[PDB]
Parts: structure tokens; C-alpha cells; sequence
């Protein structure tokens, strides 16, 4: 029952959800397998001048995950962005 | 009655997508 999730993704526009591609590899473009780690991810935010602690986006991705599988998909991308906004647990 | 959150920033590593 995650309706936040059902419009924020309606709610979006064909540039975001194309852009939504286009992060997800640059994210990835190192990566071999093709899924965004926790370190990747925070490789990113270091070089955006900020530090955020490998603890949180560890417990972020798996707090955001389908299955369980320890890496965010286009699926699971897309959620991530409105479980902050509706942040509760 | 919300702002998206800081996001943008990533789509500006790209090269500036939506920067503004
Ligand atoms: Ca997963």
C-alpha cells in the first residue's frame, strides 16, 4: 500500500524516467556483474563534496531492496527516491 | 505540498541535467 510510491512515479516526466537510464550507469560503469554496491554509490558522494557513512547507505540499500539480492535495480532506484521523501522507518 | 529532495546533484555529474 505504498500509493507515495504509485504517483511519485506516475508524477514523473519522460526526461526523468530516461534519465533515470542514464544514472544507473554511470553508477555501473565500472561495475562488472551491473548493480550499484554501497561503495559505489558513496564513491560518488565523496567526489560531490559531501562523506556519507558507509553504514547508511549499506542499510539504505537493503531497507530498498525487491528481493533482498543487496543491489538496487531501475526498480528499485525509483522507490529510493520517494522512500526519502515518505521516510518513516 | 513538498520540494523533490537533492537529487539533481547526481544529474549533474552527467554533465547538467536539470540544474538549474
Ligand atoms: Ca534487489
Amino acid at each position: 500500500m505504498d500509493d507515495i510510491y504509485k504517483a511519485a512515479v506516475e508524477q514523473l516526466t519522460e526526461e526523468q524516467k530516461n534519465e533515470f537510464k542514464a544514472a544507473f550507469d554511470i553508477f555501473v560503469l565500472g561495475a562488472e556483474d551491473g548493480c550499484i554496491s554501497t561503495k559505489e554509490l558513496g564513491k560518488v558522494m565523496r567526489m560531490l563534496g559531501q562523506n556519507p557513512t558507509p553504514e547508511e547507505l549499506q542499510e539504505m540499500i537493503d531497507e530498498v531492496d525487491e528481493d533482498g539480492s543487496g543491489t538496487v535495480d531501475f526498480d528499485e532506484w525509483l522507490v529510493m527516491m520517494v522512500r526519502c521523501m515518505k521516510d518513516d522507518s | 505540498r513538498r520540494v523533490r529532495i537533492s537529487a539533481d546533484a547526481m544529474m549533474q555529474a552527467l554533465l547538467g541535467a536539470r540544474a538549474k
